[PDB]
This record gives structure tokens, C-alpha cells and sequence, in this order.
């Protein structure tokens, strides 16, 4: 299995950046792919996770409103908007697998294993 | 006609027997629903058949037995079980007795086939 | 939401002393808290799934266990290529968390 | 419940030998029906369009047809699926 | 015929009837009957009802013919261990989705039992015979006890003699309306979780000189069997069509191990020498007993099979069957997992195991054997008893060795002193 | 109880009969075996009331009749 | 073979109904049990 | 206040065959009954 991001970028206050993920090695509508941010020092943070199979998103109270996750299926890929830039959130920026769970007739059942399969990650900076 | 007499009293819904007696037996899933029923009239008809057979009735309505009346059972004249009550109270107020009654109504016959087994009159 | 915590922030020891960390979460997360260990310039890497049980490629040296709450981390030789930041998670719940990291030094 | 039972039971066995719209649960592609509509129907109604089976199992066919939007639902002239296509096969 | 009755499972489902708390028996006393539990028709009922009962519980589950497709697959390298190389293969092919004009490609894992060669191209293994269907997996099949019930008209007669092997006059009887439960565990080998005898090892044949004749060893204390499962296999899903999922092994978390199955060492030599002086009951205190391991055939015949937690094993018995007896540790047992499975010894009609999320364990009951005789001739009055084969039939039959079903002639007429009165 | 008297001898056998005569009355597939079950435990127990009501021994349990017994 | 099989069961179970339809006449009329019975009602001339 | 809020519900299909089944009841027969009179077995 291998997950690859790009998008490193330098970003203004006010504007947005969309990240991407390719992935490759699993089928790709079943695993839930989570993105999580890594401050400068601080710790890591979940920011939110898609299921790639229906579209399904959910996200950190801290980011409500202002990120929002696609899928693409056709082409095995990933992707995370962060639609407000703020210096705050110059961070480097990671892509990760959930390596459990699976969806069903009744609904989706979560099984706890951890997270895996994780992507270089990719720097993102907000200032001038 | 049918339950016609259902509100009437006992003595006089005794008379319509008959009538009654008359009514017991006048896509693959609908099918069998209704075999299963079928069956099952039968089979309770049968059954009633044959109780009244062990208790020595047979092709009678109304049969006399030697099993006398407890007070127990319930305590009331003759003239007011007959007169002045119907079918459907009489059959609440004893409901509790049923099985009693019937396992001494069978009791009663076996005797009877005992002494039937004496070639001696037995007087 | 479930609050995730660590004790021993900058935690030294020598090579081949046995070195232990503990992480303590809010609630409980039947017993889902999963451990990584994190390099500067590196991804994180996953070590520990559930409390206890290793993440193939990981060595054997690692191992943990805990109670509904209270959970340990073990090495059970250190070893030069173990200095980085320790990092706990609950896996239990949707709001996924981490807690702070617990950084490791060799003495 | 037994009126009800039955009632079920009638709709169930009176499908049972009607066509299967499986080979119809394709992606569609459509348009807004814009000719004459008045403003209570406003997208209301769709114009589909897409390759469905026919007698011989090498050839396709180009079908249009009208559909309401309650039927239609968006992947994500834009991309449609049927809207049960998610959850069962549909009978005609 | 008689019914079942019984205290998401199959088995409660079929078996709806209730059964009576406190089930009363009448003692026969004088009665003297004759039984033969090898012509017993309870035996032939139960085996037909069991096979219905698998086939109406897949009746409405997932067809997985959409799979049947060439797959391109390599072998498991990662942290396997020597005992388990080439045991799984790491497969991916381009399947279908909801709508008919999409695909994805799908990766997963399975145990090379499942999969086989094209001429790398593989199919799956049952490609070339059958459809399979995916059994339900929120349909259960573990077995519960069965109480088998007579119609009226008919009566249940129960052989209560201590000893009572089968066949010939058994003079304590007694009328029941239902057996005892019986749990309907399938299996090969070894059988599980039955009745015990209750004096001695009791050792029952049809015909015991005959070698083409099976022998049915039931033993007096059980020996527990511990099977599992090591790794933790994740389960992941796809969908094939509409409202059809199919469930596959992902991924196998941890360094690679193999299934097996653990007895006490100690005590299968215990309850191994109780059936040898059993066996010299009828071969001579002179003659030496041997066991030796099954002759050879498909897997589902050579092994011991089971279902363990809903998964199935085929584990190697030639580490218990290896004796010769003449006038702390466990045994460990290497154990096979196979999820394409063609059950009671039928051509096609097969079924796809679904796979089961963590690790496995279970633990249960050896109460009887299956054994056969080698042949052979008088020679060095040595003989062998391999692990029989056996037919699923043997299994019931070893429980329902003690129950007749006759049927009630109320007429009858004799001489008496009486005359029609008139 | 039920067949309790069936190592009985004839005589005290014969004092117990109604216990052994009240006790004759008591999936596609599935069902349809069972209605035929059911069937046949109604047609042997009419089978044999129509033996007696021919011989002349309708309801009864223990009927005398004229056949004299054969020695052999 | 269901059908076959249930419209067997149709036809024992409708000869079982017609044979108890007449025996509950008999007990009716006060013949049960009997071949040939006498009864009190006149033959009439019309 | 004493003010109550009536909205249109059901969707239950039950619910619309009671309106028209509510007046009827299904009973079983039972033949067999048993009574004290002076009659004596003879
Ligand atoms: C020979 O006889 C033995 C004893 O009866 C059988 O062993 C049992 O096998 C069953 C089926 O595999 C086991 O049932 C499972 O129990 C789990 C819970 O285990 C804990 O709680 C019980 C409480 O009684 C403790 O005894 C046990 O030690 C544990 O602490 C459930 O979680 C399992 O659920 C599964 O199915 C449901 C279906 O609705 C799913 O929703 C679940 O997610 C899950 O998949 C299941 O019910 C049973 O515990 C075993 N008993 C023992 C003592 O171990 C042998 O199987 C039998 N041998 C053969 C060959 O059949
Ligand atoms: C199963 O097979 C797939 C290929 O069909 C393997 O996928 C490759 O994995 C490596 C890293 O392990 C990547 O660098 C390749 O780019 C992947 N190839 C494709 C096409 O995705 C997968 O790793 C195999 N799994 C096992 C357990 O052997
Ligand atoms: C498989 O995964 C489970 C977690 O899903 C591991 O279970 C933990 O095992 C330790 C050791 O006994 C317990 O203290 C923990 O409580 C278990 N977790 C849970 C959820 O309770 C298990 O060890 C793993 N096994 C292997 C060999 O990989
Ligand atoms: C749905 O789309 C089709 C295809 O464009 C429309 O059919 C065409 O209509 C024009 C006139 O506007 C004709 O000249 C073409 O020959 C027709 N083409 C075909 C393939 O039939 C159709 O009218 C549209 N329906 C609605 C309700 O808008
Ligand atoms: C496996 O064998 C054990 C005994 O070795 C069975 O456990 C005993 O069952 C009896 C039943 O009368 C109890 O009185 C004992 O107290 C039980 N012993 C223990 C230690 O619990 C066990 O039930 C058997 N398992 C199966 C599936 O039959
Ligand atoms: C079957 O027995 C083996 C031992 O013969 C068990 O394996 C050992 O398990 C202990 C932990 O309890 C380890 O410390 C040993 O290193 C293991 N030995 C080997 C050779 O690997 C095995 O767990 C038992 N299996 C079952 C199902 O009971
Ligand atoms: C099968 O597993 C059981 C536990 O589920 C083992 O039983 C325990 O054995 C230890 C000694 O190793 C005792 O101290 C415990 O008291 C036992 N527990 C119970 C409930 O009996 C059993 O030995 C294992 N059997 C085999 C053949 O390996
Ligand atoms: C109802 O009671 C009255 C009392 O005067 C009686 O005349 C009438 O016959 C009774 N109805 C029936 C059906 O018996
Ligand atoms: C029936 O009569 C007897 C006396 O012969 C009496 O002891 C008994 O209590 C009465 N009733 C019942 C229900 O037993
Ligand atoms: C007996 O009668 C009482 C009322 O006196 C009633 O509550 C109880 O249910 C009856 N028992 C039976 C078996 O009918
Ligand atoms: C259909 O109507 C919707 C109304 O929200 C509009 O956004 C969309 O662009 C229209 N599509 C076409 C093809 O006219
Ligand atoms: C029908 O199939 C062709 C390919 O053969 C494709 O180019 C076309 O877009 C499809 N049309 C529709 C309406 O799906
Ligand atoms: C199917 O799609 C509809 C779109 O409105 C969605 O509400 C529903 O939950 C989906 N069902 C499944 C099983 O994905
Ligand atoms: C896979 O296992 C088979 C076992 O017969 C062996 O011949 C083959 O070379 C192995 N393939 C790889 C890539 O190791
Ligand atoms: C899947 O389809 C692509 C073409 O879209 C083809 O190149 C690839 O080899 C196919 N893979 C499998 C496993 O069938
Ligand atoms: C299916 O393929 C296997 C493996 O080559 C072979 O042993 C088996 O006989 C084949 N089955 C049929 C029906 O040809
Ligand atoms: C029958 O049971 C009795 C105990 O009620 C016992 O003494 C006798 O030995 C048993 N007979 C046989 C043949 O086992
Ligand atoms: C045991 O089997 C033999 C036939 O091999 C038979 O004659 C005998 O009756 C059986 N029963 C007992 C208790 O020996
Ligand atoms: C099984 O039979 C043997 C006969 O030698 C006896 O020693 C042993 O105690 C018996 N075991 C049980 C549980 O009855
Ligand atoms: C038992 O098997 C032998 C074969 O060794 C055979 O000759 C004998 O007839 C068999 N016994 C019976 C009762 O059939
Ligand atoms: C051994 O066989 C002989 C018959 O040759 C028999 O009398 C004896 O009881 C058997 N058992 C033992 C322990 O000698
Ligand atoms: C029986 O054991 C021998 C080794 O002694 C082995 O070669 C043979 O394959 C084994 N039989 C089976 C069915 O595995
Ligand atoms: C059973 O184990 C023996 C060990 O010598 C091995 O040779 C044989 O092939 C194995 N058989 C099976 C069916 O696994
Ligand atoms: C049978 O026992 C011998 C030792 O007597 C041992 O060498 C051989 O490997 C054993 N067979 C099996 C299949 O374990
Ligand atoms: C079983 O254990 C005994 C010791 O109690 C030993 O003498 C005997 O040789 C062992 N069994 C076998 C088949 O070796
Ligand atoms: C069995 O025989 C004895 C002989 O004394 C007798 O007393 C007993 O009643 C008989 N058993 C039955 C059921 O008749
Ligand atoms: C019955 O008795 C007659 C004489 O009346 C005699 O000829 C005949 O053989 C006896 N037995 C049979 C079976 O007919
Ligand atoms: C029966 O006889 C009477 C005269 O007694 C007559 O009035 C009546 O019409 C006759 N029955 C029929 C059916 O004609």
C-alpha cells in the first residue's frame, strides 16, 4: 500500500488550498481516509475523515464550516479544502488510512484499528 | 337459525341443538394456509367425537351420566340454571370445573365397563 | 468529546535500560488506544493497535497494556533508534484524539 | 392483521413475474425539461439519456426519456443514477 | 416424520415448537424390545432435515457469480513464517459496482485452498463446476439442542441399558414423546460435543469383523480440544450490486502464524489406551493394537473438520493417530482454513464462507471417534485403526443409537365367555 | 400413563383402554409433510371406526359379538 | 413437486370431509352405527 | 393555555383497514357443555 500527497504551498490570510492524496494498493472505497494536521510543535490534530464510497464526512468541531472533503473514485484520489486561511494554520498536513471498519445493509461498523498507510505529508504556510 | 338462541335460557336453547351441530362442518402460500384450516376443523370435530365416546355417548346431543352434581362446582337451583340463565353465563360460571368434570365423567364410564364384565346381573 | 493525556513529557534513559510511558484518557475507550512514534521529518508510524499488539514491521522490543482508563507503553530494551515523540490515541469514539506527545532522550 | 398480511402478500406475488429493471440501473446523463414549463415546475422534470440492453446481448441503444426528479438523484448536462440503485434491484 | 421442537439462528427458526420443562417418561416395566440402531430411520430423517436447512438458509443471500473472474494474484511474503509460506495469496481483479457501467479494482487476500491456477492468472476454485453463494453473515449456524417429537399415533421408545451397543433385545425401556436434546455438531474425525457413555469406553459396529464397516467410538470422559485462529483479520466490504455486499479479508495484522489445535498430551494417551482394551474386548489380549493416521483422500475426508467461531477447519490428526500398543505438554495439531466450501459431500451448491473480524478461539468437547479397520488378515495378528471418513450419518447415529419409533395398532381381539347379548 | 399397562397381561391390561385411544388425536416443504402427517392420523383413526361400526361394536371399547373362536 | 403435492392433499382431505358429512347425518337422524335404520316419519304418497 | 395541536399522521396501513373492521369479532364454537338435571344413566 502506498498514499501520496502534494500541494505544499506558500498561501496569503483570506484564501483557500486544496490538498490532494492518490492512493494505491487497497481497494479504495473501503477504507475511511482521515486527514490529520501536525502545528509546529503543539501535537497532532484530527481535522476530519471521508468514506469514499458514499461521500460520507465528518469533521473536528474546530474546523466545522471552514474544511470540506471530496472523493474521487474514477481516479483512486483523495482531497481536503480549507476554505479560510489564517497564519494559524501553517502546519504540515497528513494523510492517513483507518485500517478497520466496513459498511453493511445496516450501516457502517467501526472495528478500532488505528491508523496506517500514512502519507509524506505536505507543507502548507500562510503568510506574506 | 345459527346461535339463534344464544340469548335465550338454557332450558330453552337445549331445543336447537341441532342446528348448531349442523355449522361444525358445512399460489402455493394461500394453498396451504387453507389445508391448515381445514384440517383443523376436522380435527376438533374429531376430538369432541371422541370424548363424547369415552364417556359412553355416542350419536346422542343430549347423554345422562352417573357422575353426580358437586356443589362445588356450582351451587344453584335447577329451576335457575334452566330458567333464568343462558348457555354462555353457565359455561363462565364453571369454566374452572371443566377438566374436573370431564376426568370423572371418563372415570364413571370405566366403572361401568367393569361391571359390564360380570356375566352375574350384579344385584 | 474525550480528553487524551500523557505524564512523562521529556522522558531520558540509557541504552538498553527498559523505559515506560502512560497515557490516561478521559471517559474510557474500551480499551482502544493505540500508540505511534513520531520522528522529526518523518510520517508518523503506527506501533501499537489496541492496547496491545503490534503493527507488522514493528519490533518486538515495544509492547503495552492498561485498564479502561489507564494505559502503558513499554520498551523493553532501548535502543539509539528509538529517540522521538511518543503520541496516544483513542480510536473508540468518531472525534478521534490525540494527546500531547511524550518525548524521549537517550541519557 | 390478517387483511393486512394478505394485502402484502398480493403485491408481492403479483410482481413476481413482471420485468426486472436491472439492466436499467446505469449512469444517465441529464439535462433540465425547459420547453413551456411554468414556474410551479421548475426542475421538476429531467431529460435522461443513456445505453440500455436490447434483445441481442451485443447490442445497445440510445434511449431518452423524461423522468421525474424525484426518481433521479446526482452523482456528485451532469451525472444521474436512478435512485434506488443504491439499495435494491427495482421491478417494473 | 417427526418434528423438531427446541427450548438469527437457523436451528430456533426451524425448530419454532416449544418443549415441555420437567419432559416426562414412562418406565415399561416387563417390556422387552428389539433395537437396531444401523437400520434406524430417526438417522436418515435428521440428515435429510439438516440438508434442507442449509439449503433454504442460503436460499436468500448474495450469489457471488459476479466474482468468477480471472484474478491476478502473488504470494504472501511479509512476516510469514516458514509454516505458512505460500499458504495465502494476495489477489486484486477489476468488479462491478452498483451501476453497470462502473468498475473498481478490488484487492484482497485468500488461503491458496480457494484459489487455483489458469494455466500469475487465477480463478477462484469452484469457476469451473458451480455457482457459489455467500453465506449471510448475520445468519447463524452454531448448533443448539434438538429435541426430535413423535406425531400422535406414534410412540418414542428409549434403551436405557447401561451397555446397550446398538443392536439386539434392550430390556429397560421406556416411552417418550421427545429425545433428549441433541446438538447437531457437524463433524469429521473426531466427533464433538456429545453424550458421554457412562461405565466404560463403548465401542459399537454394525458388523465388527467387516472392514468395510465403520466403528463408532463413544468415549466415557471428554478430552478438551483448544483451536484458534492467531492473527487479526480485518473484514472489509464492496459492494457488487444493488443492496449486495460482499465481505473479504483485507488485511492480517501481525508476523503470520498457523492455525492449530491444542489436547493435553496426557490425556489423549489416557483415553487412547481405555479404547485399545475395548478394542481387545473383540480382537484378543493378545494381538497388537495399532493407530496410525488417515490413508489418503480430499481434504475434507483426510482431516478433522470444523466450524470453530464460524470459521472452518481442517486440522492434521496424524499427531494423535501414531501408537502402537502391545500387552503439561499438548499435542499440537497443524490446522488448514478454507472459505470456498462444497458441505455434505455434494458437486457444486457452494458455499463462500464470509471472514471473521479479530482473532479466533474456542474450546470444545471430543466425545466419541470414528474409526476404521486397515483390512488385513490374520498375518502377525497386528491391526491398525485409522480415522474413519465417515458420512455425516454417523454423526446423528451415534445419538440417536437409543431411541425406536413404532406405531400404536389400538385393535385387537381375543376369546372371552361373552356372547352378543341379542 | 400411556402404554404403562403394555407389559400388563391381557386382563389387567384390558382395565386401562382409554388412556391408549386419547392419545391417537393430539418452509413450503416443511409444511406440506406436516399437513400429510396429519392427514394419515385422521384417515387410520377413521379406518379402524369404520371397522367397528361395521362389526357392530360403535362406541365402544370392549364389544362382545357371535364369531365363536377357532381352536386353530 | 408442490403443486402435485397439495392437490393430493386436496383430494383426502375433501373425501374425509364428505365421509364425516354423512356420518353426522346419521347421528342426526338418530342412525349412528347402522346399515339399514328405522324412523318415525310416513312415507308420503307425493 | 389549553390549546391542543392536531396534525394529519398515519402512514401505518393498519390503521386504515381498523376503520373498516373495528365492528367485527372472530369467535370460536364450542359444542360441548355440561349441566345438573335430574336424568340419571340407566
Ligand atoms: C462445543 O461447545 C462449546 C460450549 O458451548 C462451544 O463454544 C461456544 O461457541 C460460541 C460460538 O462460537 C461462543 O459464542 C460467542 O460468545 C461471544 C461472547 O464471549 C464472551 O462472553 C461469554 C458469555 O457467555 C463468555 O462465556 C466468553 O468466555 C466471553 O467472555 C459473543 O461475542 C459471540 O458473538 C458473535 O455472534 C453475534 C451474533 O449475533 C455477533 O453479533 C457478534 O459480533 C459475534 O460475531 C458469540 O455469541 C461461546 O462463547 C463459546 N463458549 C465458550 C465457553 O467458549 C463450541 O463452539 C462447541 N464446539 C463446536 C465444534 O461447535
Ligand atoms: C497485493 O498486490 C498489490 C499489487 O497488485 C500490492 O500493491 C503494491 O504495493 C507496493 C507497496 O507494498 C506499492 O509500491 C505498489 O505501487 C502497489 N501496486 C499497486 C498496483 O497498487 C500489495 O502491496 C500486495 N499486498 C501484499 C500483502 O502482498
Ligand atoms: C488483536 O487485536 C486486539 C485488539 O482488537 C488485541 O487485544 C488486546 O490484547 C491485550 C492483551 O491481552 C488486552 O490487554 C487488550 O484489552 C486487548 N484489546 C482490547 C480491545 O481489549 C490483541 O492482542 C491482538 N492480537 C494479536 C495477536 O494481534
Ligand atoms: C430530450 O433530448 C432529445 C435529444 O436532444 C430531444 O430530441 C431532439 O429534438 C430536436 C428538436 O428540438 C429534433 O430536431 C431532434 O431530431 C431530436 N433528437 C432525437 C435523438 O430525438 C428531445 O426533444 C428532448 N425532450 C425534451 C422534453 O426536452
Ligand atoms: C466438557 O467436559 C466438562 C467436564 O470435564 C463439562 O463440565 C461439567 O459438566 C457437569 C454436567 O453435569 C457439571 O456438573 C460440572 O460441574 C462441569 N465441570 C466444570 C469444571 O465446569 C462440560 O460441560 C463439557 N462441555 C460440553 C460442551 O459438553
Ligand atoms: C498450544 O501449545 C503451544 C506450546 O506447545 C502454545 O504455544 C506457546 O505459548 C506460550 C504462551 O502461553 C509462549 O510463551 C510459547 O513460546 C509458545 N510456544 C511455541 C512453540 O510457540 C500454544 O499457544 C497452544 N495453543 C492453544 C490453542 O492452546
Ligand atoms: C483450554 O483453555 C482453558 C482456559 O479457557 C484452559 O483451562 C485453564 O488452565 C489453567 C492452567 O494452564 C488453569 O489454571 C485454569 O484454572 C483453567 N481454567 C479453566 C476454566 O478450566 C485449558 O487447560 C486449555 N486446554 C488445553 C487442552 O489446552
Ligand atoms: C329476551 O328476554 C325476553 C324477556 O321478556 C324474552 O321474552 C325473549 O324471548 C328473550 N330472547 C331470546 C332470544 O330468548
Ligand atoms: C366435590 O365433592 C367432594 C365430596 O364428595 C368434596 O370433598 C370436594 O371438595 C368437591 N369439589 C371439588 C372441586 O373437589
Ligand atoms: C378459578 O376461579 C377464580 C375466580 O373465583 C378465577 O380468578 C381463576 O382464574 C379460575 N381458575 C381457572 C383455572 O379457571
Ligand atoms: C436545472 O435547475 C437547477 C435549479 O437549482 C439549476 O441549478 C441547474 O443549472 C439547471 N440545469 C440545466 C441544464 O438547466
Ligand atoms: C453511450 O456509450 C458510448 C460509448 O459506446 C458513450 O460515448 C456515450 O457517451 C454513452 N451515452 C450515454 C447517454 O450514456
Ligand atoms: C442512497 O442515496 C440516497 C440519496 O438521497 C441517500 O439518502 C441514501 O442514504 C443512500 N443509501 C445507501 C444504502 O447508500
Ligand atoms: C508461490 O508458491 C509456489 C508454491 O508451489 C511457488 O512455486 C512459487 O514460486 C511462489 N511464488 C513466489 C512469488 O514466491
Ligand atoms: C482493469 O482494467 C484496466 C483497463 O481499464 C486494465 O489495464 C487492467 O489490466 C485490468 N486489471 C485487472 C486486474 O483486470
Ligand atoms: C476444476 O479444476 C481443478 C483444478 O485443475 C480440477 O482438479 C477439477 O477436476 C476441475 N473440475 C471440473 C468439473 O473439471
Ligand atoms: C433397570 O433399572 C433398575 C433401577 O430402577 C436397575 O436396578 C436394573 O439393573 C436396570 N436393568 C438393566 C438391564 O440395566
Ligand atoms: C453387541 O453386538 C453384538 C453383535 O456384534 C450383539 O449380538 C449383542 O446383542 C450386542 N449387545 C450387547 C450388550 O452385547
Ligand atoms: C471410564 O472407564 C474406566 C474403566 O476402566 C474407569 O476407570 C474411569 O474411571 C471411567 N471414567 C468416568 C468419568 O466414569
Ligand atoms: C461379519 O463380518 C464377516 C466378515 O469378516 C462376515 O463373514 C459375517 O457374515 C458378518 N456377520 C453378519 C451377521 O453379517
Ligand atoms: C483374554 O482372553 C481370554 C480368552 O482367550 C479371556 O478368558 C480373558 O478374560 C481375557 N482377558 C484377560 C485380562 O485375560
Ligand atoms: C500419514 O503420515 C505419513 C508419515 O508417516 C505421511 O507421509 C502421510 O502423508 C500422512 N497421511 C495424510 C493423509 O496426511
Ligand atoms: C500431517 O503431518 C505429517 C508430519 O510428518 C506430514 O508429513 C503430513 O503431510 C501432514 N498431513 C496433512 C494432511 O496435513
Ligand atoms: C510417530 O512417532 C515417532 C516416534 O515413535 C515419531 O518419530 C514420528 O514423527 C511420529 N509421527 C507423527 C506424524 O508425528
Ligand atoms: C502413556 O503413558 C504411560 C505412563 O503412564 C506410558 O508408559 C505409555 O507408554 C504412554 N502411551 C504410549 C502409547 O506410549
Ligand atoms: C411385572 O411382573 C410382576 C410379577 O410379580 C408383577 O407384579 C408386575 O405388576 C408386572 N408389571 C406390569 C407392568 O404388569
Ligand atoms: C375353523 O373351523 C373350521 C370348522 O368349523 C375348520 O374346518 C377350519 O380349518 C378352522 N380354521 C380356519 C383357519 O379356517
Ligand atoms: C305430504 O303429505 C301432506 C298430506 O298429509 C301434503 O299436504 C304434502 O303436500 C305432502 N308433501 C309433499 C312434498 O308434497
Amino acid at each position: 500500500v502506498q498514499l501520496v500527497q502534494s500541494g505544499a504551498e506558500v498561501k496569503m490570510p483570506g484564501t483557500s488550498v486544496k490538498l490532494s492524496c492518490k492512493t494505491s494498493g487497497y481497494t479504495f472505497t473501503s477504507y475511511n481516509i482521515n486527514w490529520v494536521r501536525q502545528a509546529p510543535g503543539q501535537a497532532l490534530e484530527w481535522m476530519g475523515w471521508i468514506n469514499p464510497n458514499n461521500g460520507t464526512t465528518d469533521y473536528a468541531q474546530k474546523f466545522q464550516g471552514r474544511v470540506t472533503m471530496t472523493r474521487d473514485t474514477s481516479t483512486t484520489t483523495a482531497y481536503m479544502q480549507l476554505n479560510s486561511l489564517r497564519s494559524e494554520d501553517t502546519a504540515v498536513y497528513y494523510c492517513a488510512r483507518a485500517r478497520g471498519g466496513y459498511e453493511d445493509d445496516d450501516g457502517y461498523h467501526y472495528t478500532g484499528y488505528g491508523l496506517d498507510s500514512w502519507g509524506q505529508g505536505v507543507v502548507v504556510t500562510v503568510s506574506s | 337459525g345459527f346461535l339463534g338462541a344464544a340469548g335465550s335460557t338454557m332450558g330453552a336453547a337445549s331445543m336447537t341443538l341441532t342446528v348448531q351441530a349442523r355449522n361444525l362442518l358445512s399460489d402455493t402460500h394461500w394453498g396451504i394456509k387453507q389445508l391448515q384450516a381445514r384440517v383443523l376443523a376436522v380435527e376438533h370435530y374429531l376430538r369432541d367425537q371422541q370424548l363424547l365416546g369415552i364417556w359412553g355417548c355416542s350419536g346422542k346431543l343430549i347423554c345422562c351420566t352417573n357422575v353426580p352434581w358437586n356443589s362445588s362446582w356450582s351451587n344453584r337451583n335447577l329451576s335457575e340454571i334452566w330458567d333464568n340463565m343462558t348457555w354462555l353465563q353457565w359455561d363462565k360460571e364453571i369454566s374452572n370445573y371443566t377438566q374436573i368434570i370431564y376426568g370423572l365423567l371418563e372415570e364413571s364410564q370405566n366403572q361401568q365397563e367393569k361391571n359390564e364384565q360380570d356375566l352375574l346381573e350384579l344385584d | 468529546d474525550i480528553q487524551m493525556t500523557q505524564s512523562p513529557s521529556s522522558l531520558s534513559a540509557s541504552i538498553g535500560d527498559r523505559v515506560t510511558v502512560t497515557c490516561r484518557a478521559s471517559q474510557g475507550i474500551n480499551m482502544q488506544l493505540c500508540w505511534y512514534q513520531l520522528k522529526p521529518g518523518k510520517a508518523p508510524t503506527l506501533l501499537i493497535y489496541g492496547t496491545s499488539g503490534l503493527q507488522t514491521g514493528v519490533s518486538s522490543r515495544f509492547s503495552g497494556s492498561g485498564s479502561g482508563t489507564n494505559f502503558t507503553l513499554t520498551i523493553s530494551s532501548l535502543q539509539p533508534e528509538d529517540v522521538a515523540t511518543y503520541y496516544c490515541q483513542q480510536d473508540y469514539t468518531t472525534p478521534f484524539t490525540f494527546g500531547p506527545g511524550t518525548k524521549l532522550d537517550i541519557k | 392483521e390478517q387483511m393486512h398480511t394478505d394485502i402484502i402478500s398480493l403485491w408481492d406475488q403479483s410482481l413476481k413475474p413482471c420485468v426486472k429493471l436491472t439492466p436499467l440501473c446505469v449512469t444517465l446523463q441529464c439535462t433540465n425539461v425547459t420547453n413551456n414549463i411554468t414556474d410551479d415546475m421548475r426542475g421538476e422534470l429531467k431529460n435522461c439519456s443513456f445505453n440500455m440492453t436490447t434483445e441481442l446481448r451485443d447490442k445497445k441503444q440510445k434511449v431518452y426519456s423524461l423522468f421525474y426528479r424525484l426518481d433521479v438523484v446526482q452523482i456528485n448536462n451532469k451525472e444521474y443514477r436512478l435512485i434506488n440503485c443504491n439499495t435494491s434491484a427495482i421491478t417494473q | 416424520t417427526l418434528f423438531c421442537a427446541s427450548d438469527h439462528n437457523v436451528w430456533a427458526t426451524h425448530c419454532c415448537v416449544p418443549t415441555d420443562p420437567n419432559p416426562q417418561e414412562i418406565h415399561l416395566e416387563n417390556v422387552t424390545e428389539e433395537f437396531n440402531m444401523w437400520k434406524n430411520n430417526m438417522v436418515e430423517q435428521m440428515h435429510t432435515d439438516i440438508i434442507s436447512l442449509w439449503d433454504q438458509s442460503l436460499k436468500p443471500c448474495v450469489k457471488l457469480t459476479p466474482l468468477c473472474v480471472t484474478l491476478q494474484c502473488t504470494n504472501v511474503t511479509n512476516n510469514i513464517t516458514d509454516d505458512m509460506r505460500g499458504e495465502l495469496k494476495n489477489c486484486s481483479f477489476n468488479m462491478t459496482t452498483e451501476l453497470r457501467d462502473k468498475k473498481q479494482k478490488v484487492y484482497s487476500l485468500f488461503y491458496r485452498l480457494d484459489v487455483v491456477q489458469i494455466n500469475k492468472e487465477y480463478r477462484l476454485i469452484n469457476c469451473n463446476t458451480s455457482a457459489i453463494t455467500q453465506a449471510c453473515p448475520k445468519v447463524s449456524f452454531e448448533p443448539i439442542p434438538i429435541h426430535y417429537c413423535a406425531p400422535a399415533g406414534f410412540a418414542i421408545l428409549k434403551c436405557k441399558d447401561k451397555k446397550f451397543n446398538g443392536t439386539g433385545p434392550c430390556t429397560n425401556v421406556s416411552t417418550v414423546q421427545c429425545t433428549h436434546g441433541i446438538k447437531p455438531v457437524v463433524s469429521t474425525q473426531l466427533l464433538l460435543n456429545g453424550s458421554l457413555a457412562e461405565e466404560e469406553v463403548i465401542i459399537r459396529s454394525e458388523n465388527i469383523t467387516n472392514n468395510a464397516k465403520n466403528i463408532l467410538v463413544q468415549l466415557n470422559e471428554s478430552v478438551q480440544i483448544n483451536c484458534t485462529r492467531p492473527n487479526n483479520n480485518t473484514v472489509k466490504s464492496i459492494r457488487i450490486g444493488p443492496g449486495q455486499w460482499f465481505y473479504y479479508t483485507g488485511d492480517i495484522i501481525g508476523d503470520i502464524r498457523q492455525a492449530h489445535c491444542n489436547v493435553s498430551k496426557a490425556t489423549w494417551n489416557e483415553t487412547l489406551g481405555k479404547v485399545v482394551k475395548q478394542l481387545r474386548k473383540h480382537f484378543g489380549n493378545n494381538t497388537i493394537i495399532r493407530f496410525a493416521n488417515s490413508s489418503g483422500g480430499d481434504l475434507e475426508v483426510t482431516t478433522h473438520s470444523f466450524n470453530c467461531g464460524g470459521e472452518f477447519f481442517y486440522c492434521n490428526t496424524s499427531g494423535l493417530f501414531n501408537s502402537t500398543w502391545i500387552s503439561n505438554d499438548s499435542i499440537t495439531l497443524p490446522c488448514r482454513i478454507k472459505q470456498i466450501i462444497n458441505m455434505w459431500q455434494r458437486i457444486g451448491q457452494a458455499m463462500y464462507a464470509p471472514p471473521i473480524q479479530g482473532v479466533i478461539r474456542c474450546v470444545s468437547n471430543i466425545t466419541g471417534l470414528i474409526l476404521t479397520r486397515d483390512g488385513g488378515s490374520t498375518n502377525s495378528t497386528t491391526e491398525t485403526f485409522r480415522p474413519g471418513g465417515g458420512d455425516m450419518r454417523d454423526n446423528w447415529r451415534s445419538e440417536l443409537y437409543k431411541y425406536k419409533v413404532v406405531k400404536i395398532e389400538p385393535l385387537g381381539v381375543a376369546p372371552t365367555r361373552c356372547k352378543r347379548r341379542v
